[PDB]
């Protein structure tokens, strides 16, 4: 079912030149005549894309980063450019997403597959009899444990003239968002000079974690033919973009690129007049992230605070003080679970990187409808007579039902 | 679209935006940006029969905290240690999932 | 409080622990599972001291804090000092953008060359290019514009004296 | 069409080793190998599909290896519920052809059987026929010969023997022999002898008996 | 989950016909081969037919060819052999198996003969259904070695296959080993059961086989006893 037909013979990465491609329509609005602005994740204009040719077999296609999203085009005459395998191992005990066009029909299943080193379609008989033309995937040797399935009309397969296609790929949130353009070009060896706006094809409810990808050629004993892919990243940009007297975009700049096109952003206008403009102050960005924090080896006590034997009563309520250990609150996940947990002053998903001063921790019992006196600003018997707590309040309040511990028949 | 499943009567205050815990961190996340509604009810007299209901499972072990969204279904021996596991679940390695 | 298992939910005992802290004013010693770095200096990094995020450079300093001192505030009231929580050495956190910037063009409607003005450069570097015709003046390094003998009246004013013009193109 | 060879076969070991079988192939086959696994009485279920991945509930103590040829199959730290018979099986080309299976055996102290020569019941003897059983009780190595003598001479052909699976308790074997006489052949012939060889006996052991005497 | 059942199998006289079926679930049926699969008593695994979808490509085996025939129903999810002039030879347990995966689609599971039948037997003999013949083989000092003693159950001479002998209703676990039925040259099987017991206690206590024959009624205690 598997076969690698792979040959050692390398290669010398090849680039390119994306002059101005790959712009998409960030939202589903209508504009006309205007000049709409927009931080996104795009492609920069006049950047450096990677160029991966299908000829060589003479006398080919690896495992790719993900980065952020990718802008991918073909070019080719035929149709030898099927779907393409996205994922964090490209293997079981992960699930991987699969977009293949077979005939007639586009499938796109999210599982835990198997996928061999060297997937591809094997397809021979498109003249024999010219009927039938069977094929063969031979790219994966498991598939079980699906989530999504979908079968749908095929993508951009109508239809001398190759046929560059463009895609933008980016996953967000759970989700696969696909762009796509199809353009009849007539000039070879490259990518065009035109525009040529992306409409939105599909945002797939996906939800897994992506980081590499590949794409699966069809050959036709396999020969590959001459086509060629280009493959491109994404990074966060401003783009300038202008529509049409009509909707449709008819061009975009990206101001982070350049001196010029800073001033032509921030004009707002595709013209600058002779002259002397100020921009932006000149920017450095970082190029590490470090991270100091004190000399501390022991965990807190977490089981003689929470799993003690005995508390106290609320009119004389313990306080106790902690020093010197790592707050690692992951440790009560197994043998605890509260019924309420409120913090004040910070944010729960912030409290993995802070630290701590002048930590105390107060506890006792009380009845379980006067919990909700536990807090600022509160009035009743427990926050009038027994326990009070500042209207500045720093910290977290935590309280769980004990019925199992503190009553007896 | 409608997300559905079973929890303890105590998680049910981990499904909102921007919360701690084990459901919130290894299962299931809500983006900060949240548009839709939670609605939950109380279920023991479907899912708890009188010697125990072990249908329902849980991840209590992950390396990282899931995205917004995002579903994972790997069953793969979690390395708690300083030693890897080989897949045997021996000491100081656990299985990911608990009932 | 009586207390027997029979109670209503609302009658049964519940187990209350209050936790409360300070943040980001003063040493600390609890932290959490982060895990730390080396210490890079003369460099622009963003950093994270004893929860405190911030970006910028860190050099070495000559304050001197006094022993329940962990942190160092401007007049702005931003953190422009701190004290390393592991070698307890005091470091400056100096920012990391710095000087003006313009831009000199004959129109785009002409051309598009441009000519760079960085106000705050001495070139005899913080430059987004350096091509060629590097000219320094009393307004800052002009790149991008060739320095002639002549004299004419002014077309576009750079400064300090000294103008610019699509001549002979370029 | 393909063949292919398992080298082991009967395979004996202990609990808590290494244990290696090899298959091989009279073709080119890539990576198109299945491992199977049959316990006594039951469907033989898949252990590793691609000739190195395990199925999902399988536990990781066994391997696959694997070329064009020669792939190899092992199991380390042996446990109690892995004794069964192991399969190699082919995926390349239609039809899909078998090994010849292992069988994997528990190792046991060498213990000499227990021998017994019955004579044939009065009864039968009344219906025209004679069965003279020799039993075998208890014994590892299986490997065991049981020579029928009658008057002394080695009688070939008219006899036929079975034996019990490795015992759950002792992991010892057991075998009975029965030889098949017509009563008129039984009462030509006197004494009836029963010689069984084995590893634990030092020289061959005869149980015999002497026709018509109480 | 996802099975396979057989039926049809049983008991034919030589050079008569039989039809096994085959009825699957949970699968797509028209995206795997089928095959048919059999295992001879004490014996190994041994493919006896494959079929792809549609039935155009038909493997036999060749020691069946022209004789047996596949069929495939992909609408009624099923799967044939219609077996024809039967040898003593085929007395086998057969079994129903998918393996196929059917390189043009996009199919699931693992590449490989992953999910299994049951298994069905069938068994060829011009015998027809005959009940025991019973004889007790008595404890003996041939048989004596020391502290125990062994005695046991003939049981010979039945055709049908599943027969069952206790001791003392269920009561003796211990040294209580039926052997392996054999099958003779007449067609009829036999089997003996033995049974070791402390030699102070040869005839002390009782010691009856309880011969029960299911596919006939038979039931039948003999008490064995030391020789006369
Ligand atoms: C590309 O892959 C597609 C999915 O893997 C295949 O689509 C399959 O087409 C079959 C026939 O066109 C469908 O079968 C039909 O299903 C309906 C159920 O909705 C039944 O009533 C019909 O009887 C049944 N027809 C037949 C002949 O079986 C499949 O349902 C459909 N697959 C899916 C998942 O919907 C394409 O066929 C395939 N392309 C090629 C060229 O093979
Ligand atoms: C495809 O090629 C690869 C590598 O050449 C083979 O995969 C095995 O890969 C693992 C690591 O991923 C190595 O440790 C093994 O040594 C490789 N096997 C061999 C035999 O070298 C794989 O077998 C090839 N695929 C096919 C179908 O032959
Ligand atoms: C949107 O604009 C396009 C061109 O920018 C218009 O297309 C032209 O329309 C005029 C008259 O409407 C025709 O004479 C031309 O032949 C058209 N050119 C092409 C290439 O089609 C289009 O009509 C506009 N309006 C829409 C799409 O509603
Ligand atoms: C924090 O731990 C580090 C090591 O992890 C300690 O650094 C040592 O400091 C002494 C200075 O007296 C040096 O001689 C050692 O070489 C240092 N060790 C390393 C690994 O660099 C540091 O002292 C600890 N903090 C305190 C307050 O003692
Ligand atoms: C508080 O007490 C509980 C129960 O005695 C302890 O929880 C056990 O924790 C271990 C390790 O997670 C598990 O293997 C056990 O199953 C737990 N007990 C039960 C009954 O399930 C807990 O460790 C104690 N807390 C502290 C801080 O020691
Ligand atoms: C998505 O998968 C990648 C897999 O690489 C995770 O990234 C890190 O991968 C390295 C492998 O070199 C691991 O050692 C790290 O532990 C991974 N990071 C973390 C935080 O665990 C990435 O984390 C995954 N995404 C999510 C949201 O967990
Ligand atoms: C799909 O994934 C689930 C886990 O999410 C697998 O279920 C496990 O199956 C094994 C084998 O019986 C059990 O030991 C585990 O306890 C199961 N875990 C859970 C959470 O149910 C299931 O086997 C997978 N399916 C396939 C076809 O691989
Ligand atoms: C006829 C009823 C009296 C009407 C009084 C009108 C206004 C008084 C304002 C508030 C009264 C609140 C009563 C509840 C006190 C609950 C105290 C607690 O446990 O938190
Ligand atoms: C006993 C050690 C004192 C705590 C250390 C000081 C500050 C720690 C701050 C927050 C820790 C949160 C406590 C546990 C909450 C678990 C959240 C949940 O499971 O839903
Ligand atoms: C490299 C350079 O420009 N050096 C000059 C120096 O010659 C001059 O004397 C001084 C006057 O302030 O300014 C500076
Ligand atoms: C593309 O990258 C190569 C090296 O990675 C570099 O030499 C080349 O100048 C780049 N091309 C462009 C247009 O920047
Ligand atoms: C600049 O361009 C506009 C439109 O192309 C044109 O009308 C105008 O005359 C141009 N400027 C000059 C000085 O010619
Ligand atoms: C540039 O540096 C030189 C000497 O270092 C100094 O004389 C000059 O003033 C500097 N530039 C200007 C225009 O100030
Ligand atoms: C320009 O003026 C400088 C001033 O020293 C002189 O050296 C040079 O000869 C003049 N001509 C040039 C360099 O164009």
């Amino acid at each position: 079912q598997c076969v690698n037909l792979t040959t050692r013979t390398q290669l010398p990465p090849a680039y390119t030149n994306s002059f101005t491609r790959g712009v998409y329509y960030p939202d589903k609005v209508f504009r006309s005549s205007v000049l709409h602005s927009t931080q996104d994740l795009f492609l920069p204009f006049f950047s450096n894309v990677t160029w991966f040719h299908a000829i060589h077999v003479s006398g080919d296609n690896p495992v790719l980063p993900f980065n952020d999203g990718v802008y991918f085009a073909s070019t080719e005459k035929s149709n030898i450019i099927r779907g393409w395998i996205f994922g964090t191992t490209l293997d079981s005990k992960t699930q991987s997403l699969l977009i293949v066009n077979n005939a007639t029909n586009v499938v796109i299943k999210v599982c835990e597959f198997q996928f061999c080193n060297d997937p591809f379609l094997g397809v021979y008989y498109h003249k024999n009899n010219k009927s039938w033309m069977e094929s063969e995937f031979r790219v994966y040797s498991s598939a079980n444990n699906c989530t999504f399935e979908y079968v749908s009309q095929p993508f951009l397969m109508d239809l001398n003239f190759k046929n560059l296609r463009e895609f933008v790929f980016k996953n967000i949130d759970g989700y696969f968002k696909i762009y796509s353009k199809h353009t009849p070009i007539n000039l070879v060896r490259d990518l065009p000079q035109g525009f040529s706006a992306l409409e939105p094809l599909v945002d797939l409810p996906i939800g897994i974690n992506i980081t590499r990808f590949q794409t699966l050629l069809a050959l036709h004993g396999w020969t590959a033919g001459a086509a060629a892919y280009y493959v491109g990243y994404l990074q966060p940009r401003t783009f300038l973009l202008k529509y049409n007297e009509n909707g449709t975009i008819t061009d975009a700049v990206d101001c982070a690129l350049d001196p010029l096109s800073e001033t032509k952003c921030t004009l707002k206008s595709f013209t600058v007049e002779k002259g002397i403009y100020q921009t932006s102050n000149f920017r450095v960005q970082p190029t590490e992230s470090i991270v100091r924090f004190p000399n501390i080896t022991n965990l807190c006590p977490f089981g003689e605070v929470f799993n003690a034997t005995r508390f106290a009563s609320v009119y004389a309520w313990n306080r106790k003080r902690i020093s010197n250990c790592v707050a690692d609150y992951s440790v009560l996940y197994n043998s605890a679970s509260f019924s309420t947990f409120k913090c004040y002053g910070v944010s729960p998903t912030k409290l993995n990187d802070l630290c701590f001063t002048n930590v105390y921790a107060d506890s006792f019992v009380i009845r379980g409808d006067e919990v909700r006196q536990i807090a600022p600003g509160q009035t009743g018997k427990i926050a009038d007579y027994n326990y009070k707590l500042p209207d500045d309040f720093t910290g977290c309040v935590i309280a769980w039902n004990s019925n199992n511990l503190d009553s007896k028949v | 679209y409608a997300d559905s499943f079973v929890i303890r009567g105590d998680e049910v205050r981990q499904i909102a935006p921007g919360q701690t815990g084990k459901i919130a961190d290894y299962n299931y996340k809500l983006p900060d940006d949240f548009t839709g509604c939670v609605i939950a009810w109380n279920s023991n007299n479907l899912d708890s029969k009188v010697g125990g209901n072990y249908n329902y499972l849980y991840r209590l072990f992950r390396k990282s905290n899931l995205k917004p969204f995002e579903r994972d279904i790997s069953t793969e021996i979690y390395q708690a240690g300083s030693t890897p596991c080989n897949g045997v679940e021996g000491f100081n390695c656990y299985f990911p999932l608990q009932s | 409080y009586g207390f027997q298992p029979t109670n209503g939910v609302g009658y049964q005992p519940y187990r209350v622990v209050v936790l409360s802290f300070e943040l980001l004013h003063a040493p600390a010693t609890v932290c959490g599972p982060k895990k730390s770095t080396n210490l890079v200096k003369n460099k622009c990094v963003n950093f994270n001291f004893n929860g405190l995020t911030g970006t910028g450079v860190l050099t070495e300093s000559n304050k001197k804090f006094l022993p329940f001192q962990q942190f160092g505030r401007d007049i702005a009231d931003t953190t422009d000092a701190v004290r390393d929580p592991q070698t307890l050495e005091i470091l400056d956190i100096t920012p990391c953008s710095f000087g003006g910037v313009s831009v000199i063009t004959p129109g785009t409607n002409t051309s598009n060359q441009v000519a760079v003005l960085y106000q705050d450069v001495n070139c005899t570097w913080r430059v987004y290019s350096t091509g060629s015709n590097v000219f320094q003046t009393r307004a800052g390094c002009l790149i991008g514009a060739e320095h002639v003998n002549n004299s004419y009246e002014c077309d576009i004013p750079i400064g300090a004296g000294i103008c610019a013009s699509y001549q002979t193109q370029s | 069409d393909i063949v292919m060879t398992q080298t082991p076969f009967t395979l004996s070991a202990s609990v808590g080793d290494r244990v290696t079988i090899t298959c091989r192939a009279s073709q080119g086959i890539r990576n198109d190998l299945g491992w199977y696994q049959q316990k006594p009485g039951k469907a033989p279920k898949c252990l590793i599909y691609a000739a190195s991945s395990l199925l999902s509930g399988v536990p990781s103590r066994f391997s696959g290896s694997g070329s064009g040829t020669e792939f190899t199959l092992t199991i380390s730290s042996l446990q109690p519920e892995d004794f069964a018979t192991y399969y190699c099986l082919q995926h390349n080309s239609y039809p899909w052809t078998f090994g010849q299976g292992t069988k994997l055996e528990i190792k046991r102290t060498v213990a000499a059987p227990s021998v017994f020569i019955f004579p044939p019941s009065d009864e039968q003897l009344k219906s025209g026929t004679a069965s003279v059983v020799c039993l075998l009780n208890n014994f590892y190595p299986r490997e065991a010969k049981v020579q029928w003598k009658v008057d002394n001479a080695l009688q070939s052909g008219n006899s036929q023997e079975s034996v019990t699976e490795q015992d759950s308790k002792d992991s010892t074997y057991s075998l009975s022999s029965t030889l098949t006489l017509s009563k008129a052949d039984y009462e030509k012939h006197k004494v009836y002898a029963c010689e069984v060889t084995h590893q634990g006996l030092s020289s061959p052991v005869t149980k015999s008996f002497n026709r018509g005497e109480c | 989950e996802v099975q396979l059942v057989e039926s049809g199998g049983g008991l034919v006289k030589p050079g008569r016909s039989l039809r096994l079926s085959c009825a699957a679930s949970g699968f797509t049926f028209s995206d795997y081969y089928m095959s048919w699969i059999r295992q001879a008593p004490g014996k190994g695994l041994e493919w006896v037919s494959y079929i792809s979808s549609s039935g155009s490509t038909i493997y036999y085996a060749d020691s069946v060819r022209g004789r047996f025939t596949i069929s495939r129903d992909n609408a009624k999810n099923s799967l044939y052999l219609q077996m024809n002039t039967l040898r003593a030879e085929d007395t086998a347990v057969y079994y129903c198996a998918r393996g196929g995966w059917e390189l043009r689609s996009l199919a699931g599971g693992y590449y490989g003969m992953d999910v299994w039948g049951q298994g069905t037997t069938v068994t060829v003999s011009s015998a027809s259904t005959k009940g025991p013949s019973v004889f007790p083989l008595a404890p003996s000092s041939k048989s004596t070695s020391g502290g125990t003693a062994a005695l046991g159950c003939l049981v010979k001479d039945y055709f049908p296959e599943p027969v069952t002998v206790s001791w003392n209703s269920g009561a003796l676990t211990s040294g209580v080993h039926t052997f392996p039925a054999v099958l003779q040259s007449s067609g009829l099987y036999s089997l003996s059961s033995v049974v070791t017991v402390p030699s102070s206690s040869l005839g002390t206590q009782t010691y009856i086989c309880n011969v029960n024959h299911k596919p006939s009624n038979t039931k039948v205690d003999k008490k064995v006893e030391p020789k006369s």
